[PDB]
């Protein structure tokens, strides 16, 4: 609906209920093409949301920003729940290593939360 | 133009905002991954804690190991909080009865920590022993206790007064909206009490599960009545109740009408029949009549699950069936035991239960009279159906399954059919062919035919199994039954019934058949159950041997026999070696007890964590 994005249906968004100062034009392609197809009156419904989660991590981040400072609940969940799975199973240095995250733990800090995890069934 | 990127000093899951990463964590579930998660860096630990839901407290909270712990193990927006599975297994947690005054200081350090890691428990499960538990425990969260669940496997002290076991709740917390005495045992007579003398606490409740460890026989209509009338609150009540006509007090007609009329606003209802092979009450007519059901179910206009799991039979009831998709028409999981006539199908239409269309779980236990031409018909009216089940149905064929998965195939997913005269295991599996690829969950008594056997496609759907045996009957005849290639099959759940003593033991040096479930890939938990199996350690040799073979068994539930003359479930030595060689183990449950220490497990199998002796069943042996 003549949605303005930053570089040159829209109601999903509660934050439009336009200048998108916040959104690229790459990342709002995305954004219209996620709300264009869940606006109809399943597993289909539901298998799309996997495939057109198949994008890059790079892609993946900022289409969580987007879906936060637009307020597409729907949409902040769905890419929240991808990230969720990328981090189940793995060892912690594998975690590292798909996010690139550096260990900040000191050889005792890691080793209490070592300590800690022990109080709960898995 | 376009450059590959090198390596980068920003980590993009870390510069997103502190809220955003609490929102991530949120989704992850799994115990494990939270925990290795926590490992990552500190800003995920913080924000692993922040958000962990639930929680099952592992070890003992007395130890000091707990007591001196930092306050960053604190979990501020946790919600369900487990202190069921607290070490030792069974034992009364902050109790108030000694084996003077240093106990009842030490209740509530141990309390006051337990309200610091965990200061928002909103549900609490507990093994309450005695009252006092519940006493020295909800002072920190009766402001906000919502739901309780109370687990007691072992005896009810004597000297307690009746409803004293619900007193510390009725009395404190007046935030409770759900009571779950499922797994907690006492007597009927101490749920009627404490829920009608106490009208405050009481008329706010809007969940309760009565079923009391599964040791008692039925409430009885002068106790339902009152529990009904008191609580004209309840959304959803489980409960087993005394059906039998033979007792003046037993739950009829009248009874079910004057539950509807104190409870309308009920929308799930649970009531079943505690079973006993002894009466063997096959056909035995029930208090309840169809022209009653008729009246019961329109004074519940919300109800949306119901379950009458009988033993007595009710006759001639696709009447009541057509009034339930009248009365209650937002009806979708219906679970009918012992109830005769539930389609007839003769002039067509949809009469019975096809005629609630609504439906979207159906299972049926012993009904005579339900035939290929039900299932015909009933395919037609319940388009909805996701789960179906039948139970005790002597007259239903391959025929009548086949074309219901046929006719059913967008919607049916879980399919349960259990001790069926005319559907044995081999022929049952290839009448699921048209949902070969889509069924998801099973749930069959093994039969086999002594011909097609040893002595086809992929269940591309099919992640949970159970099956249902006899005493010295194998398993190995499965894969040649029609289970030879389930790939994403993850879970498998396996019972065996029957006596011991009559069954001849089989020739020594054959096995049940557990190492040919070997060629299931992803084959991860097992519960094998062999408690209702009954010298004893060639018994449990048949029933292990070959269970190291499973290269994924990730987690194990056991349950060993129980014995003829004693109260304890010990595992003999060759099973507790065979368990042992399970090298793949993370989680080991054995639902009784061992004389081997508990630590030859953890050494024999190096990534073993979570082990229990968890002996839920009535008669706890109270080992102090």
């Amino acid at each position: 609906i003549v949605l303005k994005s930053s570089d040159g249906v829209a109601l999903e968004s509660q934050t439009i209920a336009v200048p998108l100062p916040n959104v690229t034009s790459k990342i709002l392609a995305k954004v219209i093409e996620y709300c264009k197809r869940h606006v109809e009156a399943d597993d289909d419904l539901k298998a799309w949301d996997a495939d057109f989660m198949k994008i890059d991590q790079a892609t993946l981040f900022e289409l969580i920003l987007a879906a936060n400072y637009l307020n597409i609940k729907n949409l902040l969940d769905l890419t929240c729940q991808t990230v969720a799975d990328m981090i189940k199973g793995k060892t912690p240095e594998e975690i590292r290593t798909t996010f690139n995250i550096k260990n900040d733990f000191t050889p005792e800090e890691e080793e209490e939360v070592r300590r800690e995890n022990q109080w709960a069934f898995e | 133009e376009e450059v590959e990127e090198g390596r980068s000093s920003s980590s993009a899951i870390l510069d997103l905002p502190e809220p955003l990463l609490l929102h991530i964590l949120s989704f992850l579930t799994d115990v494990r991954s939270r925990h290795r998660a926590a490992l990552a860096c500190g800003r995920m630990r913080a924000a692993e804690r922040a958000t962990r839901s639930e929680l099952s407290l592992r070890g003992d909270p007395r130890s000091p190991g707990f007591l001196f712990l930092s306050h960053a193990f604190r979990f501020p927006a946790l919600e369900h909080l487990d202190l069921s599975l607290v070490s030792p297994w069974g034992h009364p947690l902050l109790s108030s009865v000694p084996p003077p005054e240093a106990i009842s200081e030490q209740n509530a350090f141990i309390a006051a920590r337990l309200a610091g890691c965990f200061p928002a428990v909103t549900s609490l499960a507990v093994y309450c022993r005695d009252p006092t538990t519940l006493a020295n425990l909800t002072p920190h969260w009766q402001a906000s206790l919502r739901r309780v669940k109370l687990v007691r496997w072992h005896q009810r002290p004597p000297t307690l007064p009746d409803g004293a076991d619900l007193e510390p709740l009725l009395e404190t917390c007046a935030a409770l909206r759900e009571l779950d005495l499922s797994e907690f045992y006492c007597w009927t007579e101490d749920v009627v009490r404490a829920l009608t003398t106490h009208p405050s606490a009481t008329a706010a409740l809007t969940h309760l599960d009565l079923g009391l460890a599964a040791a008692t026989d039925g409430f009885k209509s002068s106790e339902l009545g009152p529990i009904a009338a008191s609580c004209p609150n309840l959304r959803k009540l489980v409960a087993p109740c005394l059906f039998n006509p033979r007792f003046s007090d037993c739950v009829g007609d009248d009874a079910l009408l004057s539950l509807a009329t104190s409870c309308p606003r009920l929308t799930v209802l649970r009531l079943s029949e505690p079973f006993e092979a002894a009466a063997n009450i096959q056909r035995e007519e029930a208090a309840i009549t169809v022209a009653g059901l008729v009246a019961f179910f329109a004074a519940l206009p919300a109800l949306e699950d119901f379950t009458m799991d009988l033993q007595h039979n009710v006759l001639e009831a696709a009447p009541a069936m057509e009034a339930l998709a009248r009365r209650c028409p937002r009806i979708k999981f219906l679970t009918l035991g012992s109830f005769q006539g539930l389609c007839k199908a003769s002039w067509l239409h949809l009469d019975g239960v096809a005629v609630c269309g609504g439906l979207e779980s159906l299972y049926m236990k012993n009904c005579q009279d339900l035939t290929d031409a039900s299932l015909a018909a009933i395919g037609r009216g319940c388009r909805r159906l996701a789960k179906f089940g039948i139970h005790g149905c002597d007259l239903v064929t391959s025929a009548g399954i086949r074309r219901l998965a046929f006719t059913l195939r967008p919607t049916l997913k879980e399919v349960t059919v259990l001790h069926c005269r005319l559907l044995h295991t081999a022929e049952c599996l290839t009448a699921l062919s048209p949902i070969r690829d889509r069924i998801e969950s099973l749930e069959i008594n093994c039969v086999w035919n002594t011909t097609e056997n040893l002595y086809l496609g992929s269940w591309e759907m099919l992640r949970s199994l159970s099956l249902w045996f006899s005493a010295g009957q194998l398993l190995s005849p499965l894969i040649s039954a029609g289970l030879d290639s389930c790939p994403v099959l993850e879970e498998i759940s396996i019972k065996v019934e029957g006596d011991c003593r009559t069954c001849p033991r089989p020739a020594p040096r054959t096995i049940f058949g557990l190492s040919d479930l070997a060629g299931f890939p992803v084959l991860a938990k097992m519960k094998l159950d062999l408690s209702e199996a009954v010298d004893l350690s060639l018994w449990e040799r048949f029933y292990l041997h070959g269970i190291e073979s499973l290269q994924t068994l990730y987690e194990l539930d056991y349950w060993p026999p129980q014995d003829k003359d004693v109260h304890h479930r010990s595992l003999t030595l060759p099973a507790v070696g065979l368990i042992q060689r399970c090298v793949g183990l993370r989680k080991l449950f054995i639902h009784g007890t061992t004389h081997e220490h508990f630590m030859t497990f953890f050494l024999s199998i190096p990534n073993l964590r979570d082990m229990q002796l968890r002996e839920d069943y009535y008669p706890a042996p109270e080992n102090d």
